This record gives structure tokens, sequence and C-alpha cells, in this order.
């Protein structure tokens, strides 16, 4: 298994989704994973399924409970997809449309189409039934660095580029970007009970909250901050990863509740389990899955 | 046969990458030596302790392979230029990281794209690299021909995209481009990679790159059309554009992913070899103008003059025509005209002289002056083994010779690219004592012609010409004899200095001074100033290395007058330069000026670095 830990998401039965990449020597490729149980990963002896794929995993995430989008280093998008029995990870489509590699997926509220993002600068809408893209819009003038698809509205999301632009999508539009009111964006996040409301991070380690109309702030992280992930309360908790290796939780206000720096290296992504409510796992490209247990 | 490459950001294994690109008929491959998206950190603990290795062995490829096939990559995630400084500390030691390990690596080239107005800390950190030691790798600048702001979709509801030309504002690339390599100093090892996109931009903005340094033209995949049969082509402007690449014979990259699920190479090498070349390999290359008066030319100099039946037959006919006009028919076997040829090297025009005799139908007698003893040699086992007493070669210069009679007509070549800048002038002048009150000269006149041009290029070639034992800058205060390729004609050429023979003038002076404006239609900088001439053989028989009239002679090639510092020009403003023919009784030489838009220093004050020997 490779040891550039990418991705990290919890399914709704509890099995654990690993995205690893191999970021440096020979051959720089990629793999995915399945651990029913999240206490044996990054084991790979111990896993319930997992295939290699032919280049680097830059994004993934889950289509449902069988399903797995991938971004690669190659430019295309890939779906893969669980066998009946769910100990093979299989090719569902690999489709080259982007022209570098895609940095960023999301799934839109139906499961049945996606947005993707790429350093070609280009946003692009799939839909997965047919494998194919049906718009494709350039609406930055940069690398596309996180693109996320809003929680409820299968028609509305997020995007923000290395042009300093944030973007409201909303497809039903002629013009269907919208610029939205400092430092390089790279995560977002849609509010889980709002939804017109997001948060941001930025390449100096600020966390921003943000209202739909037309704002809250605070220095979390000493360097880029590479993911937000809210936790499923009621009133959700904010966990903030970043390039210095360290992970924070933040409540309603922005304001830190927990902090941690057991990973050696950057910390690539962070999942909340569906069983366990206050327990937020973490992996990062020391090779590391830390299990956190979040005080409530 | 095109030079072409393959850009790639994703590399499982260079081992069989390699092999791909090689087997669909790429000669090189551009990739990352490090992982794209493996960013490392070089500050802060404890990702900077990450262990190695920090990315592929070079022992994966032969020694051979670096050095011929590998085009290395900047990682996408440097940013020097970055707002916070943490990010340009760790983007500086990366940078150099990356540009180390290509040396290392022995790499022909490494590229660094410019896609932002300011990149003043990436320039500097690449001139610190340039001067750790004095390498032979290459740095080819990825710079858009549009900018991506500039060609994004417009579908911003809040921002909507420009309506009105902006005429500069649509050149902003160019000056990305020029304001790195000034911070850079002109480095002879920073070249352009112009990248094309789907919609060119207005020609204004594509000529802004003539004369300029384009090693690679990047071509995505994207921009490629579809026609029946379903293969990639290009629009016929896209095409224009490629033609325009093919004579600066720049190696075109493709990139992207293949969106017709080696095609788009096929279709370069079908653009190739669809196109219609003597002075093939002189391009843009400098040479000293020759001085046949001072200096003695070698046998193989006078042989490529006489590589060119058009421009004797062009004498011939000048000659046939004056005999016709002097010798009335009732005088055909009575009356012999007295023929000087002044300069006639190995006998071109000796020959020329006698055809055209035969072909008037009168008689002559000729003389063949030439001071070149060597010259002198062929004359004379020519006159022995073929003309006889009919010719009578003469060992002399011109000014000196005391001719036993008088001419009815002279014949001279003394004429340079820059027309008089052989000292053509001073010669006939001192050989008109010995020609007839109403002899003819052949040439009567000629004209020399300036141009005002712009080449990055030739810039700095010149800048290269520096030497021990000389004033560091007397390279740009002499003209080059080159065959002016890769620049930028910025006006219409206009006459200079004009001469005319017989000169019957009383006060015979051969100093000159004259003030040109060349009107300049658009944004440019100025790097020196193009010359050719034009004369006249007798009447409306001529010759010129004009572009506008050039003789269809593969002989003169254009001049070039340099200026130390560039010129910025504005379109619509006035280029005014003054140039100067300057003379001692010893030499001769020329002085010259720019006054507008901006004053340059005199070139060559007092012939301090350029003289003509008399
Ligand atoms: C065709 S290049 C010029 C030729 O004219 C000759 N030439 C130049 N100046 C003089 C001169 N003053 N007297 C005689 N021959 C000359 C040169 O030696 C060369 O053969
Ligand atoms: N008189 C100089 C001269 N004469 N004839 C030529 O053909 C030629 C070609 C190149 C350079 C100089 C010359
Ligand atoms: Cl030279
Ligand atoms: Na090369």
């Amino acid at each position: 298994m490779e040891r550039q830990l990418e991705a990290a998401r919890y399914r709704s039965d509890g099995a654990l989704l690993l995205g690893a990449s191999s970021l440096s020597g020979r051959c720089w490729a990629g793999s995915l994973w399945l651990f029913k149980d999240p206490c044996a990963a990054p084991n790979e002896g111990f896993c319930s399924a997992g295939v290699q794929t032919e280049a680097g995993v830059a994004d993934l995430t889950w289509v449902g409970e069988r399903g797995i989008l991938v971004a690669s280093d190659s430019g295309a998008v890939e779906l893969w997809e669980l066998d009946e029995n769910e100990t093979l990870i299989v090719s569902k489509f690999c489709k080259y449309e982007h022209d570098d590699i895609v940095s960023t997926v999301s799934v839109l509220s139906s499961g049945t189409q996606a947005v993707s993002g790429s350093k070609d600068i280009c946003i692009k809408v799939w839909d997965l039934a047919q494998q194919v893209v049906l718009s494709s819009y350039r609406a930055h003038a940069a690398q596309v660095t996180c693109v996320a698809a809003s929680p409820h509205k299968d028609s509305v999301f997020l995007s923000c580029s290395e042009d300093n632009r944030i973007l409201l999508w909303d497809t039903r539009c002629p013009k269907p970007a919208s610029q939205i009111g400092g430092y390089l964006p790279t995560s977002l996040a849609w509010h889980p009970q709002q939804s017109e409301v997001f948060v941001f991070g930025d390449e100096n380690g600020t966390v921003s909250l943000v209202d739909t109309k037309s704002v809250l702030s605070s220095a979390v992280h000493s360097q880029c901050v590479t993911g937000l992930v809210f936790s499923p309360h009621s009133v959700p908790f904010l966990a903030s990863l970043s390039e210095d290796c360290s992970l924070a939780v933040l409540d309603s206000s922005l304001s830190e509740l927990f902090r941690s720096q057991a990973h050696r290296d950057f910390v690539r992504d962070a999942t909340w389990s569906p069983l366990n409510h206050s327990l937020l796992t973490t992996v990062g490209w020391d090779h590391q899955v830390v299990h956190h247990v979040v005080p409530t | 046969r095109v030079s072409s490459g393959r850009d790639l950001n994703c590399v499982p294994e260079i081992a069989d990458t390699l092999g791909a690109v090689a087997k669909q008929g790429f000669d090189f491959l551009c990739m990352p030596v490090f992982h794209p998206r493996f960013k490392r950190e070089f500050i802060q603990e404890p990702a900077k302790n990450r262990p190695g290795p920090q990315t592929r062995s070079d022992l994966l490829l032969s020694g051979r392979d670096w050095n011929t096939l590998i085009v290395g990559k900047l990682s996408p995630w440097i940013r020097p230029d970055s707002k916070v400084e943490k990010i340009r500390r760790n983007s500086e030691a990366a940078m150099l990281q990356e540009l180390n390990f290509g040396a290392y690596l022995g790499l022909p080239a490494f590229l660094l794209p410019l896609n932002q107005e300011d990149n003043t800390n990436l320039a500097r950190v690449l001139t610190n690299h340039i001067h750790t030691g004095h390498h032979s790798s290459m740095f080819w600048m990825r710079v858009p021909l549009v900018a991506p702001e500039d060609l994004r979709d417009d579908i911003i509801e809040n921002a909507p995209t420009t309506h009105t030309e902006e005429y500069s504002g649509e050149e902003k690339t160019w000056m990305w481009w020029h304001n790195f390599r000034t911070l850079c100093d002109y480095s002879k090892r920073i070249a352009v990679a112009l990248e094309i996109g789907a919609d060119l931009p207005s020609n204004h903005v594509i000529d802004r790159w003539l004369g300029e340094p384009i090693k690679a033209a990047i071509l995505p995949t994207s921009i490629f059309l579809t026609n029946k049969k379903g293969f990639p082509v290009l629009s016929k402007m896209h095409q224009r554009l490629i033609f325009r690449l093919l004579k600066l014979e720049v190696q075109f990259i493709i990139t992207g992913t293949n969106h017709h699920s080696c095609s788009y190479l096929q279709y370069l090498e079908y653009l190739s070899q669809n196109r219609p070349l003597f002075a093939k390999g002189y391009e843009d290359y400098l040479q000293s103008p020759l001085q046949p008066l001072m200096d003695n030319l070698e046998s193989q100099t006078y042989e490529v003059f006489e590589k060119d039946p058009i421009k004797y037959s062009q004498y011939q006919q000048a000659i046939y025509k004056c005999l016709l006009d002097r010798v009335p028919e009732e005088e055909k076997d009575t009356n012999v005209q007295v023929l000087m040829v002044l300069g006639a090297g190995r006998g071109p025009l000796v020959n020329a002289s006698l055809r055209a005799a035969k072909q008037a139908d009168r008689r002559i007698k000729l003389y063949a002056v030439e001071k070149n003893p060597n010259a002198v040699v062929t004359l004379e086992n020519w006159q022995f083994e073929e003309w006889g007493s009919q010719v009578t070669v003469v060992s002399s210069d011109m000014r000196e010779w005391v001719a036993p009679e008088k001419a009815d007509i002279i014949v001279s070549e003394l004429l340079g690219s820059f027309a008089d800048n052989e000292l053509s002038p001073e010669c006939l002048d001192g050989a008109q004592h010995f020609l007839k009150d109403d002899g003819v000269s052949i040439p009567g006149e000629y004209t020399s012609f300036l141009a005002p041009i712009s080449s990055s290029k030739l810039y700095n070639e010149v800048r290269a010409c520096r030497e021990k034992d000389r004033d560091p800058e007397a390279q740009f205060e002499m003209p080059y004899v080159v065959r002016l390729h890769n620049f930028h004609q910025l006006s219409a050429p206009q006459p200079c200095f004009t001469f005319s023979h017989p000169n019957r003038d009383p006060m015979i002076d051969n100093n000159r001074y004259c003030t040109l404006e060349f009107p300049v239609e658009v944004n440019t900088v100025l790097h020196g100033f193009a010359g050719y001439f034009e004369t006249v053989l007798y009447q409306d028989i001529t010759l010129s290395i004009r572009p506008e009239t050039h003789s269809p002679m593969f002989s003169w090639f254009p001049i070039l007058f340099p200026i130390k510092q560039p010129i910025t020009v504005r379109e619509g403003q006035t280029i005014c330069v003054r140039f100067w023919r300057c003379s001692n009784s010893k030499k001769v030489w020329y002085e010259w000026a720019v006054t507008a838009p901006v004053c340059s220093a005199i070139h060559n004050p007092t012939g301090r670095s350029y003289t003509i020997g008399l």
C-alpha cells in the first residue's frame, strides 16, 4: 500500500474508505481500500477490499454505499464500485476529460451527478449513470483547488481557485457562477444545518464563516488549511486539518475546542464516525490513521 | 521533419511512459522531476523532517536519456511570489531544489511558467541559480499568448468579461515575459515557450513576439478541431501561426489528454511538408562587413560574388544599353569604346563587358584594374588563355593608376550592403580624372536605406560579442552583415545616403548627415536599424537588396546598426534616428543616434569602435 494517505471517508454502516498515493519513488501510483474494521487501518493484511489505480489519487468521495469516485493525476475521473460481496473494488468507468491533474471531486445531492475540479482550470458536471460530461465550465483563471456540491441543492455547489475567487454555482442560471466576496482559498465546507452558510480556509491558515447574504474568522492553523469537515451533531463541530500537521476541532463561533498533533506529516483528510459522533478519524502522508475522541 | 515533444504531469513509471511517448513519435518528454502534488516543507517541523527519497532515482534512465529526452518541469505548487511569507520561503527552497536536481541530471532544458504579472522573486531565484556556475542548461518560460483571465468563460454573473478592446491590455503576457528577462539581464539561457489557446488574439498581440527567443510552441490537444474523417486539425488561423513558427524552427510541444477517443503529431508533419532557401544557415548569423579596399579578399570570397548570374546579367544589360546609346549604328565597325573595370576581381565584369559588346554589335577596348594581387593572378591566367590582347589587366589602385587614355565607360562593383560602406564614392572619385568629359559611370548612382527593427534575439547576439581587449560596449558601435530573420521591421525603409557618379560637383564632399523619422504603429522595443541599398547601373537597369524592391540576386545580405540600450516605443510614436557619414584622410566611418521618442548616445563617436580603411 502506498505511503501518502490522501483521503478517508466513513460510510453509513461504518466502513472506512482509504485513498492513498505514491508521491515518490519508482512508481507514482495510487490505491483504494475498504476497512470494515477501522482499527485495522492502515494495515493492508487486515482490510476488506483493495485495488491499485494506474495513477495517484488526488481526491475521492463515496457515491452511495458501494461507489467510489476518484480524481486521478492522469486527468481522468474514475468510478469504482464494490461487488455484491464487498470483497472486490472493480472500476466502473475511466474518462479522461481533463487536461491536467484532477484535484477535487464531489457528489451532488442526488448521488447521480458529480462536479470535478482540475489544474486545467476547468470545472465539469458529470452524469455518473451515462458516464459523460454534461457541462464544461472555465470560470476561473488558475488551478481549481476545491469543488463542493450543495448538501441539499442539486444544482448549487462551491468552488475556489488560485485566482483568489470563491464562486457560488447555480446551474439554473444563464451565467451559473457568482463571485462571493485576501489570501488564496484552499478548502470549502457547507454548513450541515444552514444550507446558506459555509466556511472556507485560506493558505494563510485562516478559517472563515460566510453567510449567503453578502463575517467571522479565526487564525486556526500556522499553514495552509487543507480540509474542513463538519461533525454530524445537531449543532456540528468544525474540524480543520492543515499542512502544519495538526488537527483542530472548532465550535459554532470558530473557537478551538480540541487540538491534536499526533500526525508527523501533512494531515490530508478527516472523517467523523456515523456510529460514534465523538470519534473523528484522520489520515496523513505520514501513513498514520489516527482515531481521535473529541470531548462533547 | 518537425521536432516535437510530449508534455505530461502524470508519469507512473518513466520506463513505460517514455516508451509509449517514443513509439508514438515524440522526440522528447516534458515531465516533473518531483511528483507535482508532492508538496514539501523546508522550515517548519515536523513536516520538514519527511524521510526520503524525495523523488525518483537518476538510475532509472541512462545518462544519455536525461541529456537528450527529458525536459524538467517546475512543480505547480511552487509559488516564489506568493503573498504569504512562509509560502515564498518554502517555494524558494523548493525551486532551487528542483532546479539543482534538473542540473544534477544534466537535463537539456527546464520549464517554468509565467502565469501572472509579478514574477520578481521567481526571476531572482532563477538568476541566482544561473549564476551558480557556467553550465549549459536551458530554461523555457511557459507564457500564454492570451492570459487565462482574458479567455475565461463569461459565465460569472457579477464578474462580466471585458467587451471593449484594450490594445495594450491584450498584450499583457508579453509584458510578463519582458519584465522577467529584463530582471534576469537577458540571460542567453532563458527562452520562451509560447502557449497557444483555442482562440487567437489580435494580430498585434501575436506580432509582439517577433524577434523574441521562441524555442518552443505549446499546443494543447483541446485547441484541435475534427474533420469529417474524425482526425484532429486546426483552424486556418492556427495553421498560419504554425507556419510562422516553422520559419523559426521551434520545437512544438503537445500537452493535454487525447480528446479524440499520435494523430496530433501526424497533422503537424502533414503541415510541415505542405509549403514551398539559398542563405539557409546564415539566419541571424552576425558577420563582419567586408572591406575589399583595406583587405584583400580571399579566392572563395570572389567565388561567391561570381555564383550570381542574375547580378552580372544586369551588368551586361546595363553595358549593352550604354554601348548602343554611345555608338551610332553608322559607326559599329569604326568606333571602339574604352571600358575600364575598376575592381575587376577575378574577371566577371570583364566577361560581362565582352558579351555586352557582341550583343550590341559594337567594339570595345577593355582595361581590368584590380589592386588585389592574388586576384590579378586569376585575371592574367584568364587573359593569357582566353581574353588576350583585347583585355589589358592593370594591377593598381584606381585612385593612383596613371591611365594611358580616358574611358568612355567605367564599370565597378564597389558597393556594399549599405551602399557606400566599402568606400565606393572615394574610389570612383579618385578614378574620375581619367573619365572622358562625356563618360558614363556604371553604376551611375546608389542609395542606402534604413529601417527600425525589433529583435531581442539579435540584440543579445550583439551583446555576446564583447572581447577581452577593447571597449566593453564596442560590439554595439559597429555594423554587422547578417541575414536578418527572427526580427520585426517597425517602419517602412527610407533613403539615407545617396551618391552620384560621375560626381561633377565643385565641392566633392562625401561626408553626410541625415535625419529620419519613422512612424511606428505598434508597441515594440527598438534594438537597431536594418540597412539596405539600391543602385542604378545605367537607366532602368538596377540592383537592389531593398525588400520592397529586391532584385528578383542571392548576393548582399542586410546590414545592422545596433544601439546599446533597447528603446521602448509606443504605438503611434515616431522613431527619429540620426546617421552620419564621417571621414578623415585615413578612415571613413558611420555615427548614429536616436533622438525620439528618447535620446540614445551617439554611437561610434570619432570611429573609436569601427572605421573603414581608406
Ligand atoms: C567586387 S568586390 C570589390 C573589388 O574591387 C577591388 N577594389 C576595391 N577598391 C579598389 C581600388 N581603390 N582600386 C582597385 N581595386 C579596388 C577589390 O580588391 C575587389 O576586387
Ligand atoms: N562589392 C562587394 C560585393 N560585391 N558583389 C557581391 O555579390 C557581394 C555579395 C556579398 C557581399 C559583398 C558583395
Ligand atoms: Cl562578428
Ligand atoms: Na530539447
